[PDB]
């Protein structure tokens, strides 16, 4: 039923983003950014609260971020899973793009995972089958997301994790070469200027594992060139209180070569989901968030005529 | 040790993309 659940689910993601939705809403600061910023907006009709990303359309064409900006837009729209955040209303007016979406209160994970230390093995687990599950359903759309990281995922009042930015998703089938993401985060094949796979986001997610048990990530240096280096040598040090399953996991996960790395293989996610680190991991109760959680909290017309 | 060092690094704070 996953196979039936993953053929539905892109039958209803082709339809939307083949015919996205436009203009669907008419115009406390939680953040900014170098072209906008988000606002914790109230919506008059149902007194609903909600998180408005306000994007500056001159601002977003200086900074050569149109593509990255209707492309975002275009995959939440489209989109429709757990933790993956929901899109409300999206519109433009004569100066900005707005992107409407659910509000998320309970902050990025980066902010508990640096005040908590680290999070103990079934917390991490906890986390990471979501991540697993996020990354199995964007896959299946041929979506890359290739920004993961504790400071892109928020966690909302039941302790589950909450996806907002797709910045730099693309939507791939092959290969794609497109040097972007964090430094910690990069696979040895996004560094060495090679083409590289979907196999970068499981990479990534080795990177997390490690870095949500541990409280620091696998490789880190004062400078990205300095990380790089040691990302390609992929020597990884575990800490002792590393249970075996966990090693195991992200040697599997934090593998080098292609033809090893765990999600890459001829069974795909499954040597994910049935590594003996995720034995008590009852996946369909993650999927409907039965799990009780660990832890509870006119300027530029012809540019963004698609939005 | 290995926490030490991550302090020394300069990078736990809020990191950017490339
Ligand atoms: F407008 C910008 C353009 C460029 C960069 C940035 C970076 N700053 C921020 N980005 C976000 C994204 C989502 C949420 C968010 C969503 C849902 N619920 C609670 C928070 C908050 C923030 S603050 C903003």
């Amino acid at each position: 039923s996953v196979k039936e659940f993953l053929a539905k689910a892109k039958e209803d993601f082709l339809k939307k983003w083949e015919n996205p939705a436009q203009n669907t809403a008419h115009l406390k600061t939680l953040g900014t950014g170098s072209f906008g910023r988000v606002m914790l907006v109230k919506h008059m009709e149902t007194g609903n609260h909600y998180a408005m990303k306000i994007l500056d359309k001159q601002k977003v064409v200086k900074l050569k971020q149109i593509e990255h900006t209707l492309n975002e837009k275009r995959i939440l729209q489209a989109v429709n899973f757990p933790f993956l955040v929901k899109l409300e209303f999206s519109f433009k007016d004569n100066s900005n793009l707005y992107m409407v979406m659910e509000y998320v209160p309970g902050g990025e994970m980066f902010s508990h995972l640096r005040r908590i230390g680290r999070f103990s093995e079934p917390h991490a687990r906890f986390y990471a089958a979501q991540i697993v599950l996020t990354f199995e359903y964007l896959h299946s759309l041929d979506l890359i997301y290739r920004d993961l990281k504790p400071e892109n995922l928020l966690i909302d009042q039941q302790g589950y994790i909450q996806v907002t930015d797709f910045g730099f998703a693309k939507r791939v089938k092959g290969r794609t070469w497109t040097l972007c993401g964090t430094p910690e985060y990069l696979a040895p094949e996004i560094i060495l200027s090679k083409g590289y796979n979907k196999a970068v986001d499981w990479w990534a997610l080795g990177v997390l594992i490690y870095e949500m048990a541990a409280g620091y990530p696998p490789f880190f240096a004062d400078q990205p060139i300095q990380i790089y280096e040691k990302i390609v040598s992929g020597k990884v040090r575990f800490p002792s209180h590393f249970s075996s399953d966990l090693k195991d996991l992200l040697r599997n996960l934090l593998q080098v070569d292609l033809t090893k790395r765990f999600g890459n293989l001829k069974n795909g996610v499954n040597d994910i989901k049935n590594h003996k680190w995720f034995a008590t991991t009852d996946w369909i109760a993650i999927y409907q968030r039965k799990v009780e959680a660990p832890f509870i909290p006119e300027k530029c017309g012809k540019e963004f005529s698609e939005f | 040790t290995t926490y030490a060092d991550f302090i020394a690094s300069g990078r736990t704070g809020r990191r950017n993309a490339i």
